[PDB]
């Protein structure tokens, strides 16, 4: 159809470059065929291919490949492409287009044997070109159509052929063959060495990846992995930094090696000069170039140091001197690798400079990482414990904000090794051997920091409750009272589903006691509503389902009050004024159904069709009220037509669950539907009135532990009487910082609404980078809101609130905040 | 050699040149013509733009009332603004190998090609080009961001509705491939894929080609390219400025003696006198300041801004307007000033000597020191604390369809005393200023251009004399503004073939020779010999060794040429030892008989024939004799 029309248009136009390029571009950019007509389009393209303009032919071949990407065609297109490749030897462009079409056909769908890939591979092998025509493309063809787990001769020749581009394509094919397996051999190792020596860029970069992969395949040459590793290091000392980054990451991926060869790599020093005072691979690869190769080197070192239980000291010094690397990424990665290798590790002298490291200007990340290092480290000496304590107290008294991390790292230190601190107990806390020492301060953070270390030490060793004083006894009582997760339980002499069932029972009570007086229904509904509200406050994990069923019961009570309104007792033509609690009920009940559908997180289609039933009931009540108030027979006819149309939409959407609805308003109305088509709207609304008066009450199946969304703006605070000041017409940027809890699709649903006090609403959408996701189902919105207006006489209050939009309407689910805004006029 | 032109824009090209075994593409256009068509993005939602009425389809079937809006009898599309792309499907950009950049305006469209398509080769640009390009893409992504307007319409992008719509929406070209804007991870990916180059640097590609950049002089670091093999020369000139400007002056010495010259990046307003319009700018600025209002100037943060601030420095010293302040507002302002400050060696000799005599080359650092000009990243905050009236504001974006420019003229539209001054020629100011119309603001259109006019084009082509010239169809054709004028079209002998958007040309050249090297021992072994005056030749016998497309010959079947004389033949047979040899003559040849082995030889014009018995040693003796009585080819 469309393809035949396009072919006819192309044949009718027959302009040389112009109509051909225009038709090809239109056919490609319009749409996919999305049908079986792709074969007919390919047949028409193959018929039209017997012409001039090989550029247009290549574009047609690319279009054929793009059409084959939808996986409609297979063997017939394969045979046609084979014929075209056999009979279309016309220069590099058409050869490349044929190669690309062959790759698309091979990788598109079949991935099978029996002339699905083997025939194409043989065709590529026979049609290897003479000068850069297909060579790279046919190499990647054989890579992606590797034959079987039984090409090695021809890839060996194509390693030593002319073009470095062809060499790199062969190497990429080697990547593909290894990731498909194929079990390469040791002649590949030898030719990979001679490809490491290739005098040219990036050929080296991928060939050294090949030498890594054959070395990790098998270590059998004479020592194969040691020779490969030495080649890797002598390649690390190359000038090219991309090559070096590749080199360091791959040698880190290498995991087993001769240990003595590893110390030969680390061999050259002021480290051993300082060690006596107390008593060339990596040594160029760390301080050779900047932070790319530095990070790659430290990740290599962490991986192989986690591999080797030995060897760690000779990189321990090489990290402790290479903290201050003037790039904070390198700093953080150095601390992280020291953590990850800090096992069976002593720091008998390095504690001094590694704690001069934690003394630091602001560097909040660095100081936190060093606290983690000190909590996960090991030490050997009592003096080291003492000085670690004294400069940790320096840090706490200098930056009194990360005291929480200080206390937790002291806790981990005491838990890690308790017995070191035992001689310090008389010294660290002043306990004068006969005097009554004055009582220490209780909430002094330094004293807390020492006390938590003491108790974490006293977890195991029992020989210091006698060392404790009486203030220490009551302070252990207070600290165990206050910080439950920082101090453990000790042995001091002084200190030696009902909810779900009840919810189900109350709901089934209402469901059973449905068949009684409207008044008694009202009091039962009110009682159970405030009951479930109390339960939702009472517990947390039942709060969502409790509030959901509670607002459903509020919905039902609202509709029953609207029905029991005295408007029905009073005669029809009056409808005075202001008694339309029914109409206000209709608006509230529609809003509550929307809220009940969208603001909650876990809803399933049974609940959803119950919601839509209730929404139909709401529309019916609204139609009844407007029928009561409206005199125009044609507005009545229009409203009746729209209401019945929506009923038809409901049943068409929910064909299902009609057996689940028993004695239902909607299903009984569907039974009486054709008579509503026949009858005048007056008796329609009369029957609808009585019908819904004695319709039903549906059961609402309670689902699993669902939650309702909750938005809380923590910034701005909004208690500030200091106004935010600017000049007229100019804008002030106000950050909005809010916590969202249990929201699906947050970047598309949560929108900011600002009310300007002249009464207008501005709706600001946040960009989807403003929704950080620190955990599961709990998000943080950090955004800018741009406020501007003309000048005001005094400061006023601008409202900021978080609206939730669906798909159609918006629902507030956040507490509003007031921000004081005052624009000045121009200064001159 | 083959050329694919993927951009019908004369100033913002993409040229895929296929030469030898490599593919080199030049430049990257990101046409903001569709940006002009889309609605502006207010930083704060203005009431009038909020309640702009919705233009409706006359049939009424489509929802163009909310897809589109109308203003002042003119229609616009309501969405996030789009950007026109060069047509990428004409050639696989993955098979396209190496990318060159002229300038930052020609690198604006780089993350599109370098991330999505699958290109994996190398990209070249100079340091000021790549840095000012990073600043520009940062500003652009910020302004498309900083307020997300995620609405997008497509039924107007349907072709039938586009046909039904009036101009310029009728005049929209290639609406289907227009795309949304790119992001920081894309920016950083392209800007890590970049590699560096200085002027006159010879970069070899695979031994196949060698490329060199030359100072075009239009922008700081703007560079024309030269691609050469050892017999072939392509000079790609895009956006040069041979007038006295702040960058390095244009260098035509290597530009000349070129086989194929491609010329793009010419002027947009040929009739504009630059320094004259700069003076008119200064006069109008002084008039507005003396009237006591506010002036807006939208400008890119390179080039024209520096020239404008220098002239305004001299003019404020002339007119004594030190009371009124200058505010340069853009999120890239501080880094732009610092980069223009330290980029010294790329300047001209005056500014280099200014560096050599310890002062900064630009006077706006001294302007900052004197506090007349203050830079601000965004209008929210301390700028709102320090704003003044009367005032001068140079704002971030010149296409007027987004940013602090659109917010400021929404603020100032009601007043008439204030003044807007356009300074960049890359868009039509009528379609730029259409959405805010009616507008009390005084508009004065004095565009500033440094690209070379057609007179200088004619002078440069007559100076360099290339074999082939390639220029756009818009430069071949008369402009619609002045079709009567003749000097507005490029003239060249031979006339240059043109091209349209997404077009293919095969350039008039055939590859004949290439570069091979001999090795000195083989050259010692070879002995030339002479058959003609001034011509000495020698047969060769060697082994080729070709690594990385460079070719050399080393020692490890030639035939005959030339007639043999019968008289010398028999004379040397007699003096060598052969005897009793008899010669008879024919109409054109000689029959010579040697009685030993019964040898009869006929000699004719380009015809010789020897017939003897079954003999071997006499046959090989006659073989070497007749082969040594001629010249070997």
């Amino acid at each position: 159809p469309s393809k035949s029309a396009a072919l006819h248009i192309d044949l009718c136009k027959a302009t040389s470059p112009a109509d051909a390029l225009q038709y090809l571009l239109q056919f490609a950019r319009k749409p996919v065929e999305a049908e079986s007509v792709e074969g007919v389009v390919r047949i028409l393209l193959e018929h039209y291919y017997k012409e001039n303009d090989p550029s247009v032919r290549l574009k047609i071949a690319s279009l054929l490949g793009l059409l084959s990407k939808t996986a409609g065609f297979s063997p017939d297109c394969i045979m046609d492409d084979a014929i075209n490749i056999l009979q279309n030897e016309k220069s590099h462009q058409v050869l490349a287009q044929l190669l690309d079409t062959l790759l698309a056909i091979g990788t598109k769908l079949p991935e099978n044997q029996a002339i699905q890939m083997r025939l194409v591979d043989v065709a590529c092998k026979h049609l290897t070109d003479t000068s850069h025509g297909v060579r790279n493309k046919c190499l990647q063809l054989l890579g992606n159509l590797g034959s079987l787990e039984k090409v090695q001769k021809i890839i060996g020749d194509y390693f030593s052929d002319q073009d470095p581009r062809v060499r790199t394509a062969a190497i990429k094919a080697m990547l593909q063959l290894h990731e498909r397996g194929l079990k390469l051999h040791q002649t590949i190792y030898n030719q990979a060495c001679k490809l490491l020596s290739d005098d040219y860029e990036q050929v080296r970069s991928a060939a050294v990846q090949l030498i890594w992969v054959v070395s990790q395949l098998y270590p059998e040459s004479i020592r194969l992995v040691d020779d490969a590793f030495g080649k890797i290091c002598h390649m690390v000392s190359d000038g090219s930094w991309v090559v070096r980054v590749q080199a360091a990451k791959l040698l880190g991926s290498m995991e087993q090696v001769s240990s003595h060869f590893l110390e030969q790599t680390l061999d050259k020093t002021a480290h051993e000069r300082a060690k006596e005072l107390y008593s060339g691979a990596f040594v160029h690869g760390l301080e050779d170039e900047m932070y790319e190769v530095r990070i790659a080197a430290v990740e290599a070192l962490c991986m192989l140091a986690q591999s080797s239980p030995s060897f760690a000291e000779k990189c321990l010094d090489f990290l402790v001197d290479m903290f201050n690397d003037e790039i904070e990424e390198v700093r953080l990665q150095s601390i992280h690798t020291m953590r990850k290798i800090s096992n069976n590790i002593t720091l008998r002298e390095d504690q001094l400079d590694t704690v001069l490291a934690v003394l630091e200007d602001s560097s909040r990340d660095i100081r936190e990482a060093l606290h983690e290092l000190l909590c996960c480290t090991n030490v050997s000496t009592k003096e080291g414990i003492h000085l670690a304590l004294v400069e940790l107290l320096k840090n706490l008294t200098k930056y009194p904000t990360d005291r929480d991390s200080i206390w937790k790292c002291l806790k981990f230190l005491g838990s890690r090794h308790p017995t070191l601190v035992l001689p310090l107990v008389p010294e660290l806390l002043s306990t004068h051997p006969f005097f009554d020492t004055a009582e220490p301060d209780m909430d002094d953070p330094a004293y807390i920091a020492v006390l938590v270390l003491i108790f974490n030490a006293a977890k195991t060793c029992p020989t210091m409750p006698a060392l404790f004083s009486d203030h220490t006894f009551r302070h252990y009582a207070y600290l165990r009272d206050s910080l439950s997760h920082l101090v453990p339980a000790l042995r001091l002499p002084g200190r030696k589903d009902p909810s779900q069932q009840f919810l189900q029972q109350s709901l089934e009570r209402v469901y059973s006691l449905q068949h009684l007086d409207p008044q008694g229904a009202q009091e039962l509904l009110e009682f159970t509503i405030r009951d479930l509200q109390r339960l939702g406050e009472l517990q947390s994990e039942l709060a969502g389902v409790a509030d959901f069923s509670a607002t459903y019961l509020r919905c039902q009570l609202l509709l029953i009050k609207a029905l029991q309104e005295k408007l029905w007792n009073v005669a029809a033509p009056l409808y005075l004024k202001q008694s339309d609690l029914a109409s206000a009920a209709a608006k509230q009940i529609m809003e509550e159904t929307y809220k009940m559908e969208f603001m909650y997180s876990g809803v399933e289609n049974k609940q959803v069709v119950i919601i839509h039933h209730m929404r139909l009931q709401a529309k019916a009540l609204q139609l009844i009220v407007t029928a009561r108030t409206t005199r125009g027979l044609d507005p009545l006819f229009g409203m009746c037509e729209k209401f019945l149309q929506e009923v038809d939409f409901f049943q068409r959407y929910f064909i299902a669950d009609l057996p689940h609805l028993q004695d239902s308003f909607v299903d009984k109305l569907l039974d009486l539907m054709p008579r509503l088509m026949t009858s005048k709207p007056a008796e329609v609304v009369k029957i609808l009135q009585t019908m819904l008066r004695q319709s039903a009450f549906l059961h609402l199946p309670l689902p699993e532990q669902i939650h309702k969304a909750s938005a809380t703006i923590i910034e701005p605070a909004g208690e500030s009487d200091n106004p935010l000041r600017f000049t007229s017409g100019l804008v002030v940027a106000l950050d909005v910082d809010a916590t969202l809890e249990h929201v699906q699709d947050p970047q598309n649903t949560v929108k900011v609404q600002v009310l300007y006090p002249d009464g207008q609403a501005q709706m600001i959408h946040p960009k989807p980078a403003d929704f950080r996701n620190p955990g599961p189902g709990r998000h943080r919105l950090i955004t800018q809101v741009y406020l501007s207006h003309t000048a005001w006489t005094e400061a006023c209050q601008v409202e900021v609130r978080l609206l939730l939009a669906y798909n159609e309407g918006t629902i507030p689910f956040s507490k509003p905040v007031k921000v004081y805004i005052m624009p000045k006029p121009a200064r001159r | 050699m083959k050329l694919y032109c993927l951009s019908g824009h004369p100033t913002l090209p993409c040229n895929v040149l296929k030469f030898k075994s490599t593919t080199i593409m030049l430049d990257c256009g990101l046409d903001m013509t569709s940006t002009l068509n889309f609605l502006p993005l207010p930083l704060v939602q203005s009431p009038r733009l909020s309640n702009l009425p919705g233009w409706s389809l006359k049939d009424g079937n489509a929802f163009l009332d909310k897809e589109l809006k109308e203003c002042s009898g003119h229609v616009f599309v309501d969405s996030v603004p789009e950007f026109c792309l060069p047509e990428t499907e004409l050639i696989d950009l993955s098979t396209v190998d190496v990318i060159l950049i002229s300038n930052y305006h020609c690198m604006m469209a780089l993350p599109y090609i370098t991330e999505h398509t699958g290109f994996t080769g190398t990209v070249y640009a100079t340091e000021p080009t790549v840095q000012i390009g990073r600043l520009l893409m940062e500003e652009l992504v910020n302004f498309i961001e900083r307020v997300p307007k995620a609405q997008s319409a497509s039924l107007w992008k349907n072709k039938d509705i586009q046909r039904l719509l009036p101009s310029p929406l009728k005049d929209a070209v290639e609406v289907s491939t227009w795309r949304r804007c790119y992001t920081m991870q894309e920016v950083n990916s392209a800007l890590s894929k970049i590699q560096l180059v200085g002027y006159s640097q010879k970069i070899e590609l695979f031994g196949a080609v060698q490329v060199t950049p030359l100072s075009s002089g239009y922008a700081l670091g703007s560079s024309n390219w030269i691609i050469q093999s050892h017999y072939e020369k392509v000079s790609y000139v895009s956006g040069s400025s041979l007038l006295t400007t702040h960058p390095q002056p244009m260098d035509q010495a290597s530009l000349k003696n070129s086989d194929v010259l491609v010329l793009t990046g010419l002027t947009q307003i040929p009739t504009a006198n630059p320094d004259g319009m700069v003076g008119e700018f200064c006069s109008n600025l002084a008039l507005t300041v003396r009237n006591g209002g506010n002036v807006l100037v939208p400008c890119y943060p390179s080039g024209v801004i520096y020239d404008l601030l220098e002239c305004l420095y001299q003019y404020i010293d002339s007119a004594g307007l030190s009371s009124v302040p200058l505010y340069f507002i853009s999120p890239v302002a501080n880094s732009s000033l610092e980069f223009s400050q330290i980029f010294a060696e790329w300047l001209c000799h005056n500014k280099q000597s200014k560096v050599y005599l310890p002062e900064p080359p630009f006077p706006h650092a001294e302007l900052i020191q004197t506090n007349k000009l203050k830079h601000y990243p965004s209008i929210h905050g301390d700028f709102s604390n320090d704003f003044r009236q009367p005032c001068v504001v140079f704002t971030g974006h010149p296409s007027l369809r987004f940013g602090d420019v659109v917010h400021f003229m929404e603020l100032w539209g009601k007043s008439s005393l204030n003044t807007v001054i356009f300074t960049e020629p890359d868009f039509s100011y009528l379609e730029a200023l259409a959405p805010y119309q009616p507008l009390a603001m005084k508009c004065i259109y004095c565009p500033i251009d440094t690209r070379l006019n057609f007179i200088q084009v004619s002078k440069l082509l007559k100076e360099v004399q290339p074999l082939h010239v390639v220029c756009p169809e818009q430069y071949t054709q008369p402009p619609p503004a002045q079709s009567h004028r003749m000097d507005l079209m490029i003239d060249c002998q031979p006339p240059a073939m043109s091209y349209r958007r997404a077009e293919v040309l095969a350039l008039p050249f055939k590859r004949r020779y290439e570069k091979i090297e001999i090795m000195p021992e083989l050259a010692d072994s070879l002995v030339p010999m002479e058959i003609k005056p001034g011509i000495s030749l020698a047969t060769v016998s060697a082994v080729l060794h070709t690594k990385d497309n460079k070719h050399l010959l080393q020692p490890p079947k030639p035939l005959l040429s030339g007639s043999i004389p019968v008289e010398q033949f028999v004379q040397t047979l007699e003096k060598h030892g052969f005897s009793d040899i008899k010669v008879e003559d024919t109409a054109k040849g000689h029959i010579v008989l040697l009685q030993e082995a019964e040898t009869l030889i006929q000699i004719e014009e380009d015809s010789t024939h020897i017939i003897c018995d079954n003999d071997e040693m006499l046959r090989v003796r006659l073989r070497d004799l007749v082969l040594k009585f001629l010249q070997k080819f």
